[PDB]
RNA sequence: AUAGAGUGGGCUACAGGCGUAUUACAUUGGACACCCACAAGUUGCCAAAACUGUCCGAAUAUACGGAUUGGAGUAAAAAAAAAAAAUUUUUUAAAAUUUUUUUUUUUUUUUGCUGAAACUAGCCUCCAUGAAGAAGGAAUCGCGAGUAAUCGUAGAUCAUUAGCGC
């Protein structure tokens, strides 16, 4: 495994490679979270748990930056045929979310889908409301899964951090009731601006 | 222009059926055509072929003779009808 | 009930007229208007843990989206002092951004007012009285001046 | 108390300066702040603001004959935050950084009684002593 | 079953004044119970008269003959819109109502109408038989108004259908 | 990222980028030198250096004031036909 | 890249199918002959055709 | 030209930007 | 003929000089995305500056600016029905599909535009060449609140041409 990365490091002029041995790792720790092959050399043990994660997901499926010259124009008339997410391969193979590969019948099998069979890859991505570039601010997803909102800053936790930021010195001073409650109601639980406000 | 329809020389193609009774373009590869073609208006294109042919075109004054060669064949003959503010 | 004239026509080089009022309904709701441009916005108050505040549908710190303009929607409740209890209502129309927030304030002043009458200003007494918020009931009617018809001649 | 929002709206507002959004101008003024936050613990913020204001009061004005006249504070605070401006444009045409950095270097320094504002300051503080 | 609307325009408010008001004495002429001997009355709470403001449209011109360029002035022209709302269920008296507008001729005024209203409908029976629910009323009639000498007391009714 | 590219405009030096693989947020100091021939390679498969295209816009407007034109002759004149500092010649 | 919601064009003629969901309705509207009978004439031979679905 | 052949800011002031409806 | 037509110019030429405007000489900015943010403006729906994110700061004349000049008028996306079906791509072990390859279909845009004719002398779109200009002396003008400036927007005459005019 440390193969197949050490081999994906080894150059930067066959790319193919390199993209091809992270997929590798990504299927084999996929089956490793599924427990399907355990080694015959080692003891009683269990293997280490696969966790991924996934910050801004939704870059998984806006368009990209990468484009093409058309193969019909000259390059001279040369519009961009930009690239999209599902035409490059790495971040195809990184949906995990539709993957069916967390829903491993193998791990289904093996694990029997119970309780105790706690046997995938436990995995989860969260994304933002500032695209870079324009993803949907929503996943219109069809392979089920839960969904769980990030609720915004309630107004203890915005005295806290408040708090906080009088003891880092970015603030210079205390926050009354009052303003916490002022900071609460204007950031909405925007942590970044409210973040931005600390020194007024 | 190219798109619907690019050419226009009606008037000039009357003159230049005119010329064309022996031969359009020296058929009888260019011998000059010594018969002046003198139009009297410079909004006409310039069709392909036409060459050795001696055109008499109007400025508002009087009619300049101009001899066309190769280059000037995707042309509009009012681009040699000037007025002559050379100073 | 009894209410009278509020209104004012405080600008200079055009004159306003916000005929509206603000009252109290049997819901246990009040409702009021105000517009500070000819922008303009009306505002319903139910006291409230449900969902705070809202214009224009949405939660407020998307549809206005610069901090400033958010603490000049909450200006008149900042001065209040009374934040958190009420559900906000209310709508809006016309203009741009931040004055869409200062008409909003001040029609979220007439409603506060007509919750508590000390805090800000009303026609209950003859059109007159005087709280913290008694200032910023009588709206800023003044509009662009009109665009000149006449040269820049210069 | 209400006096820091004054003086920090006035540099707002002198701080826009041509035509655009005072949003721009306001977190470009707020970006200094901060950025005197970082150069002051780098190497008590509205501390140093509201001192260094203080420390720019020109508190008697003249006019031009020399005959010196009384002011009232606002426009004293109203000309400082001015000619704190016109220095930081100077000190950061001269630049040409941000204006932030240059802002907050200018009220460091006019904390600090030091620098041009300081300078012009002090010379038409004493100059309306000379001509009484 | 018919439904009438009456759009009246103007320039000064005096004329579309008098014109909806000498409309609405004839409308409620037009279904008045003159006597009490036969008693199908349509004052449903749908009829209205609604008023309406105008198209704000300001159009300028240079005062001087020559060159006089800083020489403007201001000039507007103003449209005054009422509609006139009702509906009955008998066609006699709306017969009456559009012979009473053709007699009665009102000054500088516009009239146009619209008079949906139910009307029934032929079927060849193969798209009967292939029927075996909403509104579907959409005929939506139209006609010219002018450069045939007509001072416009348009009439334009659109229709509703019935075939259930 | 070569918006960089000197004898070319903007989009046609994006356009080579790409034709050789370079995206965007590359600078010149990070591309290694094979990548050189290829986009060398791949000029001539394009059209090549501005002032090759300059000395073949000299012989363009040659045959064109060679035409007995006025166009010509603007060009001999300097003449706006839609700053006469600058010329074709 | 910008375009206004109402069309509203013009150097033609049609039906104009369109429905209004404020009151549940469909309208089909008359324009190709002068006089208004000839338009529903076409409109109702239109309303059978359309039955023909 | 304030930038007026390539833009998405110039080619409102070149009023390309509107699509020109289809109209005569 | 100081009267009318007809055809084509000219009314727009170009050492100099002057008046009026616009656009910049950047970083308070450029670009690109965003939600395609909210208007005047529903009467008988539609923006931009900015806010949020990301790229850029070498006297580079910068990825600022956009004048002159050549050249060319070009891409597609959407999805339907049948037959078959479990194939494409690397290194010395892997990868993308369970949809690959055939026939019929099919929309919606696309077409340089408008005009009879766009060389002078229109306008549009896209390439390419990328000028001066790094804030302007003497001198001086205009204007003190929704004002200057900045930002669009829509109306006129108009086949189209207003980008800057009003």
């Amino acid at each position: 495994l440390q193969d197949v990365a050490l081999r994906g490091l080894s150059s930067d002029d066959n790319a193919q490679l390199a993209v091809d041995s992270a997929l590798q790792l990504i299927r084999q720790l996929q089956l490793l979270g599924s427990g399907a092959a355990q080694p015959p050399d080692s003891q009683p043990g269990q293997p280490p748990r696969v966790l991924f994660a996934l910050d801004d997901y939704n870059y998984l499926y806006g368009p990209t930056d990468y484009g093409v010259q058309p193969p019909s124009a000259s390059p001279l008339q040369g519009r961009r045929r930009v690239l999209d997410a599902g035409e490059l391969i790495l971040a195809r193979g990184l949906r995990l979310l539709e993957s069916e590969l967390g829903t491993n019948p193998v791990a289904a099998a093996a694990a029997g889908g119970g309780a105790g069979g706690v046997g995938g890859a436990v995995v989860v991505a969260a994304t933002t409301a500032t695209p870079a570039l324009p993803a949907p601010r929503s996943l219109a997803l069809e392979v089920p899964h839960t969904v769980v909102e990030v609720p915004g800053f309630d107004e203890a936790e915005t005295a806290a951090a408040l708090a906080h930021y009088a003891a880092t010195g970015a603030a210079t001073r205390a926050a009354s009731a009052a303003e916490a409650r002022h900071l609460f109601a204007l950031t909405g639980g925007n942590g970044r601006e409210l973040r931005a406000k600390a020194g007024a | 222009s190219t798109w619907k329809g690019p050419y226009v020389a009606v008037s000039l193609l009357q003159e230049v059926v005119a010329l064309a009774r022996k031969h359009p373009n020296w058929w009888n590869i260019g011998q000059k055509a010594p018969e002046v073609i003198n139009t009297y208006s410079r909004a006409s294109v310039i069709l392909p072929d036409f060459i050795a042919c001696r055109f008499g075109v109007h400025n508002g004054k009087s009619f300049v003779g101009m001899e066309v060669q190769e280059a000037m064949v995707g042309h509009r003959l009012g681009e040699f009808a000037p007025t002559k503010a050379t100073v | 009930s009894g209410e009278a004239g509020s209104g004012l026509a405080f600008p200079a080089t055009s004159t306003s007229p916000e005929p509206a009022g603000p009252h109290i309904d049997l819901t246990g709701v009040t409702h009021a208007r105000g517009k500070r441009k000819a922008s303009a916005a009306s505002v319903q108050l139910v006291p409230a843990g449900g969902a705070g505040i809202t214009v224009n549908g949405v939660p407020l710190s998307s549809y206005f989206r610069d901090p400033a303009c958010r603490e000049k929607v909450l200006a008149p409740l900042a001065l209040a002092g009374a934040e958190t209890a009420y559900d906000v209502a209310a709508r809006v129309k016309g203009g741009g951004m931040m004055g869409q927030a200062q008409a909003i304030a001040t029609a979220l002043a007439r409603a506060l007012c007509v919750q508590q009458p000390s805090l800000g200003a009303t026609a209950g007494d003859g059109g007159n009285g005087e709280g913290p918020l008694a200032a910023m009931t009588r709206w800023d009617g003044r509009v662009v001046e009109r665009q000149k018809p006449g040269q820049a001649g210069s | 108390x209400x006096x820091x929002x004054x003086x920090x709206x006035x540099x707002x507002x002198x701080x826009x300066x041509x035509x655009x959004x005072x949003x721009x101008x306001x977190x470009x003024x707020x970006x200094x702040x901060x950025x005197x936050x970082x150069x002051x613990x780098x190497x008590d913020v509205l501390e140093v603001l509201m001192r260094a204001v203080d420390n720019c009061k020109p508190l008697m004005k003249v006019i031009q004959s020399y005959q010196p006249r009384p002011l009232n504070p606002d426009q004293s605070t109203n000309f400082a935050v001015k000619w704190i401006l016109q220095a930081a444009q100077k000190r950061r045409a001269g630049a040409k950084a941000s204006m932030a950095e240059a802002l907050a270097v200018e009220l460091l320094l006019a904390a600090q009684r030091k620098g041009g504002a300081r300078a012009r300051r002090d010379e038409v503080h004493k100059l309306a002593l000379d001509n009484r | 079953a018919y439904s009438v609307e009456i759009a009246v325009q103007g320039f000064e408010k005096r004329y579309v004044d008098m014109a909806c008001n000498t409309l609405g004495d004839i409308i409620i002429l037009a279904f008045a119970p003159k006597s009490y001997a036969a008693l199908n009355l349509a004052f449903g709470p749908e009829r209205r008269d609604v008023r309406l403001p105008w198209r704000r449209t300001r159009i300028t011109l240079i005062r001087g003959p020559h060159i006089d360029k800083t020489g403007m002035e201001q000039f507007e022209r103003r449209e005054y819109k009422s509609v006139l709302t009702a509906a009955t269920n008998c066609p006699q008296e709306l017969a009456r109502l559009l012979e009473a507008v053709k007699l009665y001729q009102f000054t500088g005024v516009q009239i146009k109408m619209q008079l949906a209203s139910a009307q029934r409908v032929d079927l060849p029976a193969d798209v009967s038989a292939l029927l075996r629910x909403x509104x579907x009323x959409x005929x939506x009639x139209x006609x010219x108004x002018x450069x045939x000498x007509x001072x416009x007391x348009x009439x334009x009714x659109x229709x509703x259908x019935x075939x259930x | 990222a070569l918006a960089r590219v000197f004898g070319l405009g903007k989009s046609t030096s994006l356009a080579v980028s790409e034709a050789c693989g370079i995206s965007k947020d590359l600078k010149v100091k990070d591309v290694k030198d094979s990548y050189i021939q290829k986009v060398t390679a791949y000029i001539e498969a394009n059209f090549v250096t501005g002032d090759t295209l300059k000395r073949q816009v000299r012989e363009n407007v040659l045959e064109e004031v060679a035409i007995n034109s006025r166009r010509g002759v603007r060009h001999t004149l300097g003449l706006p036909v839609s700053a006469r500092k600058l010329r074709p010649l | 890249a910008a375009r206004a919601a109402a069309n509203a064009a013009a150097y033609p003629v049609d039906v104009e199918h369109s429905f209004c969901r404020r009151t549940r309705t469909a309208a089909l509207s008359t324009a190709r002959y002068g006089s208004r009978e000839a338009n529903r004439k076409l409109l109702l031979e239109h309303y059978n055709e359309l039955l023909r679905a | 030209g304030k930038g007026d052949n390539r833009t998405r800011r110039g080619k409102i002031f070149r009023g390309t930007y509107r699509e020109q409806l289809p109209s005569h």
